[PDB]
């Protein structure tokens, strides 16, 4: 049965709860247990009534995420492919009840400071459910870190990181993101000077340049175990091959070209094409603290435009990581 | 930005 909010959030943890993101379907609050951050994403599923102008999603509808979010979680404590590189997923629980005051409140702290495209979601009813994932706080989103990155090494560092965490969850689960796009990719600071993963029994180490890139939303995405196929069908969706002014959009349509609009279908392609979304925002968008002022640093540069240029004619994450010149 | 938007 159904917990109250109180079993997730005790008031120590409720009280320390501050908003960090939102989308349609659901509000994102970062919390402290245990001295750790936390990340809580939050979704209104099963009632007939709208939120943010959209119907709420069933259980079912929320279920591949769910599923996706811990397969991906597992990779971190696996042996022939093995990363760290995607979320952390700590605990995943059906909450019944009307909103917490304390969410509310947090919620109103963003809506004044950076503004909601939301309803605020104090109109919730005591039979109202939720599902409630509780992550790892993966640090902040390569969109918020826009104008906050020292160079374009540390580009590489984050790209090499990608490439190789798509790369392993190709190998273990055929998986596809199908939505990396950057407010999609967080970025937390580390100590470690390298960080370690396996690809199919060999194991390697990327330079952090004290960053480690996680990724996170499996809304969109595609894997599967022993033959059973877990993803979104989006054959009939009606916008989301529909948007303009960002590359991005354009991806959407590139993947449906891609895969005939057969989206249980397995095209690592939308890999690549999500890393090449990212590669050109960060030769495109991203403003660093430090220029390309040395020769050495002019050469990495060519690295990545290089990089840019090339990677569309490989087939998937996978072929970029052991073929691509950038990572040799 | 998110691929569907409150909207
Ligand atoms: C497709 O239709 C998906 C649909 N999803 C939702 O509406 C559900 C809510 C989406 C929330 C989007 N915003 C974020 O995820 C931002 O929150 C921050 N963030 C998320 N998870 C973490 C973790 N683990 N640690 C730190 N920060 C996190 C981050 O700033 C994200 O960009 C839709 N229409 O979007
Ligand atoms: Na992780």
């Amino acid at each position: 049965g159904p917990v109250p909010f109180s079993h997730c959030l005790p008031t120590e943890k409720l009280q320390r709860c501050e908003k960090i993101g939102e989308g349609v379907f659901g509000e994102v609050f970062q919390t402290i247990a245990d001295h750790t951050p936390v990340a809580i994403k939050i979704i209104a599923i099963e009632g007939p009534d709208l939120v943010n102008g959209s119907h709420q999603k069933t259980f079912e509808e929320i279920l591949p995420e769910i599923i996706i979010s811990k397969e991906l979680s597992l990779l971190s404590g696996e042996v022939c492919n093995r990363t760290e590189g995607f979320i952390g997923l700590n605990s995943v629980h059906c909450v019944q009840g009307s909103y917490p005051p304390l969410l509310l409140k947090a919620w109103d702290h963003y809506n004044s400071t950076k503004g909601s495209a939301n309803d605020r979601p104090d109109f919730f009813k005591d039979d109202q459910l939720f599902i409630v994932l509780e992550f790892e706080f993966g640090g902040i989103d390569l969109e918020q870190m826009r104008t906050k990155l020292s160079s374009l090494a540390t580009a590489k560092s984050i790209l090499h990181q990608l490439t190789a965490s798509l790369a392993v969850a190709e190998a273990s689960l055929r998986f596809e993101h199908r939505d990396l796009h950057w407010g999609n990719v967080l970025l937390k600071k580390t100590s470690l000077k390298k960080l370690h993963y396996t690809l199919n029994g060999k194991s390697s180490t990327i330079p952090s340049c004290g960053l480690q890139v996680s990724i996170i939303d499996y809304t969109l995405s595609r894997l599967e175990r022993d033959g059973i196929v877990v993803f979104c069908d989006v054959s009939m969706d009606e916008d989301l091959f529909t948007g303009d002014g960002d590359y991005q959009f354009d991806i959407y349509r590139l993947m449906k070209k891609e895969n005939n609009n057969r989206w249980g279908e397995y095209h690592p392609y939308s890999n690549v094409l999500w890393l090449h979304y990212l590669t050109d925002k960060m030769l495109k968008q991203m403003t660093f603290k430090t220029k390309c002022n040395t020769p050495a640093m002019k050469q990495i540069k060519r690295k990545i435009q290089e990089f840019h240029r090339t990677m569309l004619n490989f087939s998937s994450a996978t072929d970029l990581l052991c073929q691509h010149s950038l990572f040799k | 930005a998110r691929k569907k938007q409150t909207a």
